[PDB]
């Protein structure tokens, strides 16, 4: 199942445009530029995934540009306060399609522990959001993790090729939760190792 | 249609073509080539998933440039923003059209050489005003003006630099100069034209140390266009290096294909190298090195290379 | 500038050319996620979950 | 000579390619994927750049037939050399080739 | 309590000094040695995990103690950072911190004496830059910081 | 196979054009271009005469008078810097205090 932003439509996908349609989405899965932004705490997690011992750059993911129109994704890493919003907002608008959206940390996610005054309380409220990272902050892993679930979601989206043809609404399937997916692996958990040693 | 002539017209515009190919693909794999040796000069692996050994990476980000929805200023000038990459790709590309790759496999044989080396450098100097200028940016402007007044400090002597060599091969063109070294490669003589070109090539291709910007109103495919320039840019550097000065094709067992591309691959390296460890000189120092030293150094290194080449002329 | 000064820059760069190079010729640290499973402490803070008793039964 | 044709004809097909390719990338790049006061130090350097590269352009003419221009070339060129350079000096002794301040 | 406490405070100020070294270092204009130091920082890491459960925020210390006692185990991964740490450092200072460009880059930029930090109450390294020997470990001891050498 | 008098008015067409945009553009950089362009096109002039006799004095002349425009136009940018650094504005309609 699919979802429309020019409602739910099914999969509309000739073998050529297909393929083609393919091509391109694997191009944009495997070359994801972020943009560097900085919030605060996730932001040194983000860092600290482009570092030598996370090595984002196996991704394809460390060319990492300065300015917005350069960049394919826009990891918001941090908090949303009240000042900074109108910065994200300009920012995320200044980028060109296609653009998606990673939330890192719970901050960015729902406001966090931070039910504040001059906070935002979540980066979805003002601009959509693609993938979520639960956590404060996520490990660097978790970020690439959720890079590998961008990818999942670029790879079966619908886009136009061009301007002059076709149908020029994007579509985003609705995918499959990891929650339903992973609960029937996670369920079968049964012991652990106790927290007394290393 | 079967005659010498035409068929010999047809193969060596087809070598031409391979090399023009060869050279934009080259260029492009060394970008990715520069990814992965800094993953490598910095103990990662760098981008290894895409394909085997993450040669595909490079097709991905074309796709990605390519697609991309394509964006110019509504204030801009939109004739000089889009020449500007046009001109960052052409003049060095141009550039290389120059090298002579092995006997027998040249593009233009001509009379001149590295004086349309040194256009073409002019022209790089016009790319990067041009698109400085077409940003309507006064930020990028101003860096444009920074960049395009290091770029001049240092074109002003990488002719010079060249100077020494050609004095010694006693012609402008390049297969004589090449021949020149066939019993003593040209780094040796001219070890101060060998640093002093260098400087002014890293220079000259805005490469490492040497790099509001210019560059950010620039998306799409122009960006890909200013990247595959530039890299192609550092192709051609290294290529001229070891054509002006470590014998070019000239090797003793491996075919002069195979030595040439050594040559040029290890140049290459060390401008990875270079990218990686130097940190960045500020922008004065950088134009009084450009200045003070280096061009009375090639001045010097000239006046002495003429009084040796006519001292064993008896 | 002075003469000593730029053959001391021209030292330093040169040392740290070959400092970088010899990181290149090292050993990598780099784990290959997710290839590599990244090991955690028993005590790492991460998913929560609700446990049972021995019995069987659920403990909260 | 068809060598000398031939080479003429390469460089007009490298030219040639290597332009319309540029242009067909551009075009690609265009057609494909949906949409939705500064100082005088600036004069000063690229006005010595110009003095200089054409005092530069002398040495070029001078540099490819020394040989044959014998001992007195190398002179003429050491007086053309040594007023190239108190010409730098002059400028480097005076803060016109000094962007700091 | 106090020793735990005072060794967990050293290894996140090692930590936070290794990030600001660095990042000096990256801002400057040599980006190489900060992916090392993120190395050595991810060593501390593998400590500050295994102690108390988290890389960054702990939240470990409690009112009258802390949350968990040390691991077993703990001691190992100490010895293996300490014996990891002083070559790195070394290499470090050698390939960038003695390099005249960023020496050069920094030296001299935004100077300010005694007076200045007093006034404006500037602490840290910049206080006892200014040759005021005002360290809060030593002057009002806490935590047990009068037991370490 | 070239006749000399083709370059001889290819050069003039440009000198007489290089003298049109000096006279009617009252801007000074246009007048400094319309300069460049007349010395240029005697330079163009000056190798079609040598090439012509197959001798190297018309390159050499024309080395010396891209000299002298390369030093002619550095000046002539410098005095209008200077013009626009203390006037504000390129008229050059608005230097005319001598007269009489
Ligand atoms: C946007 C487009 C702008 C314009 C771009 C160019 C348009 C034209 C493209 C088609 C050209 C067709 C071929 C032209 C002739 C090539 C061969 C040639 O030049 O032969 C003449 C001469 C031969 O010398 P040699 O080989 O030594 O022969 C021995 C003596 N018989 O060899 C020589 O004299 C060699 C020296 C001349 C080489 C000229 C190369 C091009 C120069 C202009 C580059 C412009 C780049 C784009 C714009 C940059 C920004 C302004
Ligand atoms: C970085 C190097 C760029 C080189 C660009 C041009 C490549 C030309 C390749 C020519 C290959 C044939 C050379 C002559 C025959 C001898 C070798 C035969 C096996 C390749
Ligand atoms: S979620 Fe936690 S780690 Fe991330 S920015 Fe907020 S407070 Fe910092």
């Amino acid at each position: 199942d699919y979802t429309l932003t020019r409602e739910i439509v099914t999969d509309p996908l000739n073998v050529f445009m297909g393929k083609l349609n393919d091509m391109v989405n694997w191009g944009r899965k495997n070359s994801i530029w972020p943009y560097n932004f900085g919030l605060s705490c996730c932001y040194v997690e983000m860092v600290t995934s482009f570092t030598a011992v996370h090595d984002v750059a196996r991704f394809g993911a460390e060319v990492l540009r300065a300015s917005p129109r350069q960049a394919d994704l826009m990891v918001v890493a941090g908090t949303c306060f009240t000042k900074m919003a109108p910065v994200i907002q300009r920012l995320y608008d200044q980028m060109l399609e296609p653009k998606w959206v990673i939330s890192m940390g719970a901050c960015a996610n729902s406001g966090g522990m931070y039910d504040i005054y001059s906070v935002v309380q979540g980066v979805d409220k003002f601009i959509p959001v693609d993938v979520y990272i639960p956590g404060c902050p996520p490990r660097p892993e978790a970020y690439m993790q959720a890079l590998m679930l961008l990818q999942e979601s670029i790879g079966k989206e619908r886009r136009p090729l061009s301007w002059v043809v076709g149908d020029q609404g994007v579509y985003r399937a609705n995918m499959q939760s990891e929650r339903e997916r992973k609960r029937g692996e996670r369920i079968a958990v049964t012991n652990l190792r106790t927290p007394d040693e290393i | 249609w079967i005659s010498p002539e035409l068929i010999e017209i047809l193969l060596t515009i087809l070598k031409a073509v391979v090399i023009l190919l060869v050279v934009v693909t080259c260029g492009a794999f060394m970008s990715f080539g520069e990814r992965r040796l800094l993953g490598l000069f910095q103990n990662r692996y760098g981008p290894n998933r895409v394909g085997w050994g993450g040669s595909l990476q490079l097709v991905a980000d074309m796709i990605k440039m390519f697609f991309k929805e394509d964006w110019i200023p509504k204030f801009s000038d939109r004739v000089i923003f889009t020449l500007a990459p046009m001109i960052a790709f052409t003049s060095l590309l141009l550039a290389f059209a120059i090298v002579p790759v092995s006997p027998g496999w040249v593009v233009a044989d001509l009379n001149i050489g590295i004086l349309f080396f040194l256009m073409m450098a002019g022209l790089a100097v016009y790319a990067v005003l041009f698109a400085g200028w077409s940003s309507n940016n006064k930020y990028s402007l101003l860096g444009a003006m920074r960049a395009s007044a290091q770029t001049l400090s240092y074109e002003v002597f990488l002719g010079l630099s060249l100077m020494g060599v050609v004095a010694q091969a006693g012609s402008f063109n390049m297969t004589d100069i090449v021949n020149s070294q066939a019993h003593v490669w040209n780094v040796i003589p001219q070890f101060f034209g060998f640093i002093t070109f260098a400087i002014a090539g890293v220079a000259v291709c805005h490469r490492h140390p040497f790099d509001d910007g210019y560059h950010i109103e620039y998306s799409g495919m122009k960006f890909g266009l200013f990247f595959v320039g530039e890299y192609i840019g550092i192709v051609t550097i290294s290529a001229l290096m070891v054509t002006l000065f470590f014998g070019g094709w000239q090797g003793p067992l491996l075919p002069p294909f195979i030595w040439f591309a050594l040559k040029t691959a290890f140049f290459m390296m060390m401008f990875i190298l270079i990218r990686a460890s130097l940190p960045r000189p500020r922008y004065d120092q950088v134009m009084s090195f450009g200045w003070k030293i280096c061009l009375p150094l090639t001045l010097i290194n000239l006046l002495v290379t003429a009084a040796v080449i006519l001292w064993q002329a008896q | 500038m002075t003469l000593k000064e730029l053959l001391v820059g021209f030292g330093t760069q040169v040392r740290s050319i070959w400092m970088i190079g010899l990181h290149a010729f090292a050993k990598r640290e780099t784990r290959m996620y997710p290839e590599e499973p990244v090991y955690l402490p028993p005590r790492y803070r991460g998913r929560i979950v609700l446990t049972r008793d021995p019995d069987g039964e659920e403990r909260c | 000579s068809t060598e000398v044709i031939a080479h003429h004809w390469a460089f007009a097909i490298f030219l040639i390619v290597a332009i319309g390719l540029c242009c067909l990338m551009l075009v690609g790049g265009w057609f494909l994927g949906g949409r939705a006061r500064l100082s005088a130090k600036f004069y000063l350097v690229a006005m010595f750049f110009v003095i200089f590269d054409v005092e530069a352009l002398y040495l070029f003419a001078w540099s490819t037939s020394i040989r044959e221009s014998g001992w007195v070339g190398f002179v003429e060129a050491a007086i053309f050399i040594f007023v190239l350079l108190a010409g730098l000096v002059y400028l480097v002794r005076i803060g016109a080739l000094d962007w700091t301040p | 309590v106090n020793v735990i406490r005072v060794m967990l405070s050293e290894l996140f100020r090692i930590n936070s000094h290794l990030l600001y070294i660095s990042t000096f270092i990256q801002d400057v204009g040599a980006m190489t040695p900060v992916f090392f130091a993120f190395t050595d920082r991810q060593k501390i890491y593998d400590l500050v995990e295994a102690i108390t459960g988290f890389r960054m925020h702990p939240a470990w210390f409690r009112i009258g103690g802390v949350a968990h006692d040390l691991p077993r185990g703990w001691d190992r991964l100490l010895r293996e950072f300490l014996d990891w740490m002083p070559k790195r450092l070394a290499s470090y200072e050698k390939a960038a911190l003695q390099n005249t460009i960023l020496k050069g880059r920094s030296q001299g930029v935004a100077a300010y004496g005694a007076k200045e930090a007093l006034e404006w109450g500037t602490t840290g390294a910049g206080l006892r830059a200014t040759g005021i020997d005002f360290d809060v470990r030593k002057a009002r001891p806490y935590s047990g910081y009068e037991n370490f050498d | 196979m070239i006749p000399l008098q083709h370059g001889l008015i290819l050069a003039a067409i440009l000198f007489v054009l290089g003298l049109t945009g000096l006279v009617i553009r009252r801007n000074l950089l246009f007048m400094l271009i319309g300069l460049e362009i007349m010395i240029n096109a005697s330079a163009l002039a000056f190798v079609v005469a040598g090439s012509y006799w197959g001798q190297t004095d018309g390159q050499v002349m024309y080395i010396l008078a891209i000299s002298l425009a390369a030093a002619e136009a550095s000046i002539g940018l410098a005095l209008l810097l200077q013009l626009h650094r203390r006037r504000q504005n390129l008229n050059i309609d608005s230097v005319s205090e001598m007269r009489g």
